[PDB]
RNA sequence: UAGCUAGUAGGUGGGGUAACGGCUCACCUAGGCGACGAUCCCUAGCUGGUCUGAGAGGAUGACCAGCCACACUGGAACUGAGACACGGUCCAGACUCCUACGGGAGGCAGCAGUGGGGAAUAUUGCACAAUGGGCGCAAGCCUGAUGCAGCCAUGCCGCGUG
RNA sequence: CCCGCAGAAGAAGCACCGGCUAACUCCGUGCCAGCAGCCGCGGUAAUACGGAGGGUGCAAGCGUUAAUCGGAAUUACUGGGCGUAAAGCGCACGCAGGCGGUUUGUUAAGUCAGAUGUGAAAUCCCCGGGCUCAACCUGGGAACUGCAUCUGAUACUGGCAAGCUUGAGUCUCGUAGAGGGGGGUAGAAUUCCAGGUGUAGCGGUGAAAUGCGUAGAGAUCUGGAGGAAUACCGGUGGCGAAGGCGGCCCCCUGGACGAAGACUGACGCUCAGGUGCGAAAGCGUGGGGAGCAAACAGGAUUAGAUACCCUGGUAGUCCACGCCG
RNA sequence: GGCCGCAAGGUUAAAACUCAAAUGAAUUGACGGGGGC
RNA sequence: CUUACCACUUUGUGAUUCAUGACUGGGGUGAAGUCGUAACAAGGUAACCGUAGGGGAACCUGCGGUUGGAUCA
């Protein structure tokens, strides 16, 4: 949390267990889950969208979403 | 079969207890005559007797005091399948001693009382309450 | 069972398990921080945690918590581990015990410092 | 892991041991062991005791005492009342060291101590004043046994920080 | 060990505070960062995360990890279970094995009593003594439940001998039965074939279609062939160790039950291994083949329909001898 | 792995790993292309 | 000098076991993959057991058995 990270990017499949592929505006492809809000808001995410993706120094293989373009 | 006897007794005697009858009967032996004996002199029954001599037959006369049996509990110690014996420093006491114990002393059949009292081990036929 | 069928077959207790089979029956052991990365908790529980794969000095590959905020482990860092699960992630028995060997102190704790390998502040 | 055993089980006669014995050899008999677990495989020094439990039981064998076995690995014997012998001998093997390359030397699982392994385990100390042991007529010599000191909150107990 | 000197003068930390479990509030924080033995907490007033004030518990220590026992009656000897929660072999016969009806005599192995020897010291427990107390050391006793021998006891179990009829078994007289194996035979019905009449539809479905018919179907009458199963009695029934057993007659054969009497004299119950029987499907060799009917062909249904539905149809179903279990 | 079988297979019979459950009986409601008035 | 017994050793042969290992097989976990609706009510073809054949799957059909099946209209 601490100095964090702040990205967008695209989600491209869908995964099982509501996570998601997500290409990266530097080329980079990372592993996302959803945050509790979007999942408490019963807000759905498609193919294709523009997502804020946070990201963590410890490993940027894997980020979380927490604001999905429509 | 028919491979222990006085088990039979006691659940004679038992069952008798709890459907309120008067007195039961079972072939008898000279060994199940010792433990009656012991038992009638403890006060658990009112009387036994011995009829027929081709084939006798063993009679108990159970005994209630306010409608319910004063024998409440019978268990036969030493089964066929297990056999018990215990020194003169280890014969039980059963309901801390209101109770009784038949033990088979070589002096014969007598209660445990009797039998520390003569300072003799034996086999446990059966716990009374 | 009746006696005779215990005479031919007696008893048998139930055989009993260790749940922290890599440590052999230690109390602690060594290894070096092959793996460093952070994964995700079970159904309940949200959030992301950090975790290291290490290779001990009698043979075994395991995975093992990095407990407190944040930390300075690398790939090839050595490291001291303690038996200890964590609920939530599957698969993970064991915990790295901070301020010994290469794992530095959480810095700047104040309360349970002892848990953590930080030092009474001089005052 | 259901069969095992041919010196295998007995007997007679030589031999051999301080001593009984297939202990060994010649001959004869065809036995002997096993479901009450022989044979085979894995694991293990044994006991007084220790921890736990109300008890029956369960786990265990560090310190101290008794018994057993081993002394770099394998084979053997001599000397001796007693060894097939930790600081003795011969042979074989690996390793280390010396060399004129002709051959030679060595065995800390004794007390300190070193490298290595490991989460982790002490000083290359003083005395033979006390107890015990070897040699000696005795004086006496020898003794890392033993007595004591050093290091460590590792444990138990007592005390202070007014 | 004793005496004197200075001055409070040289000497206090670790964990925890939502429930089990002793101790609460503010500020940060927003299911994030993080906590965690379990029950869980965290998405805008968090006694559960991080800091602070306060409090609780231990104290020269305090916490975490490791390991054993306990709680766990959760391997149940003391002290558990098997109709449906896990747990009665598919059924029967039987060797070793486990247990045994009733009386008398004898024996003394089990069993009970006494005595002797032994059970190293240390350890544990009890009562005292010495270190300023305590840890620690130490004197006496208890204990070491065990083993071995000698002498006695004779109720019970065991051995030996001889009895007994109440368990078990044999004989005579009757009764019921789809119990089993072999051989004959009767009736109704589907299919096929021949013949007469007859005339163009039949069959099928939720609706259809595939299919069959002038070479003469379907319908109706007469004769012949072949295979398989027993209308109705029929049960709320019976027989069998279980699987299972149904037209009628004959032959060979097992078991069960009732009456009264006679005979043997415990001759018994159970059973690890072991040996037999064991629906249907399935395998091998050789027959048979009407009705069915996996596979498969064709017609439909649906979005799709490798199905349910419709027309066909092979193995199989049947027989003899082996196998499977 | 062993034994049996022509073959299908039968019989004897584990562990790693993983979860805080799985299960039996019964209770009050909802639901049925289940009944009855 | 020579004979027997014999450790160690070298060959061949077998057995047994540890380490790995090209590869092949299946098992467990899954909060918003895909494709169907197989089961729970008569789950809309009553379910289930043994066995044989067949199909992308959850399954379908033949033979026999059980009620751990609803209605009896
Ligand atoms: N996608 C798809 O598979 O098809 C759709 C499916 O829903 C059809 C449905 N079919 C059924 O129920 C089956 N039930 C068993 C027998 C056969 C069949 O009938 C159906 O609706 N049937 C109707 C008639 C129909 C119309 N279209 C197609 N079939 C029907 O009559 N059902 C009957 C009923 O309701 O009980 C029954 O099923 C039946 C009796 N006789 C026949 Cl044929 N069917
Ligand atoms: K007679
Ligand atoms: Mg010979
Ligand atoms: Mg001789
Ligand atoms: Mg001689
Ligand atoms: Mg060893
Ligand atoms: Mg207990
Ligand atoms: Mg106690
Ligand atoms: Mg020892
Ligand atoms: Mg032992
Ligand atoms: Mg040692
Ligand atoms: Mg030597
Ligand atoms: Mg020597
Ligand atoms: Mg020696
Ligand atoms: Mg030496
Ligand atoms: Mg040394
Ligand atoms: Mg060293
Ligand atoms: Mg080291
Ligand atoms: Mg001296
Ligand atoms: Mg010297
Ligand atoms: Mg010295
Ligand atoms: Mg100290
Ligand atoms: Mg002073
Ligand atoms: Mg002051
Ligand atoms: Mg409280
Ligand atoms: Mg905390
Ligand atoms: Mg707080
Ligand atoms: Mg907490
Ligand atoms: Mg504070
Ligand atoms: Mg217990
Ligand atoms: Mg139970
Ligand atoms: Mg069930
Ligand atoms: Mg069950
Ligand atoms: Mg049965
Ligand atoms: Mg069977
Ligand atoms: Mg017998
Ligand atoms: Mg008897
Ligand atoms: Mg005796
Ligand atoms: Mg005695
Ligand atoms: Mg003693
Ligand atoms: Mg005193
Ligand atoms: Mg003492
Ligand atoms: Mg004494
Ligand atoms: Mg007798
Ligand atoms: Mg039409
Ligand atoms: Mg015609
Ligand atoms: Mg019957
Ligand atoms: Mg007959
Ligand atoms: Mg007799
Ligand atoms: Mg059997
Ligand atoms: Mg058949
Ligand atoms: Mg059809
Ligand atoms: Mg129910
Ligand atoms: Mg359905
Ligand atoms: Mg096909």
């Amino acid at each position: 949390k601490e100095d964090n990270i702040e990205m967008q990017g695209t989600v491209l499949e869908t995964l099982p267990n509501t996570m998601f592929r997500v290409e990266l505006e530097n080329g980079h492809v990372v592993t996302a889950h959803i945050s509790g809000k979007m999942r408490k808001n019963y807000i759905r995410i498609l193919t294709g969208d523009k997502v804020t993706v946070e990201l963590t120094p410890y490993d940027l293989s894997k980020g979380r979403i927490v604001f999905r373009s429509r | 079969s028919m491979q222990d006897p006085i088990a039979d007794m006691l659940t004679r005697i038992r069952n008798g207890q709890a459907a309120n009858k008067a007195a039961v009967t079972m072939p008898s032996s000279k060994l199940k005559v010792a433990i009656a004996n012991v038992l009638k002199e403890e006060g658990f029954i009112e009387d036994f007797k011995v009829e027929g001599d081709t084939k006798p037959e063993l009679e108990l006369t159970l005994k209630y005091f306010q409608g319910k049996a004063v024998v409440e509990s019978i268990q036969r110690v030493s089964r066929p399948g297990l056999r018990i014996y215990k020194r003169k420093d280890e014969l039980p006491k059963v309901m801390a001693g209101l109770g009784i114990a038949v033990v088979s002393t070589s002096k014969g059949v007598m209660t445990d009382r009797a039998a520390r009292q003569a300072g003799l081990g034996g086999e446990i036929i059966c716990y009374v309450a | 069972a009746t006696v005779n069928q215990l005479v031919r077959k007696p008893r048998a207790r139930k055989v009993a398990k260790s749940n922290v089979p890599a440590l052999e029956a230690c109390p602690q052991k060594r290894g070096v921080c092959t793996r460093v990365y952070t994964t995700t908790p079970k159904k309940p529980n949200s959030a992301l945690r950090k975790v290291c794969r290490v290779r001990l000095t009698n043979g075994f590959e395991v995975t093992s918590y990095i407990g407190g905020e944040g930390h300075n482990l690398q790939e090839h860092s050595v490291i001291l581990i303690r038996g200890g699960r964590v609920k939530d992630l599957p698969g993970v028995r064991y915990h790295t015990v901070r301020g010994a060997l290469d794992c530095s102190g959480v810095k700047d704790r104040k309360q349970a410092r002892s848990k953590y390998g930080v030092k009474r502040p001089k005052a």
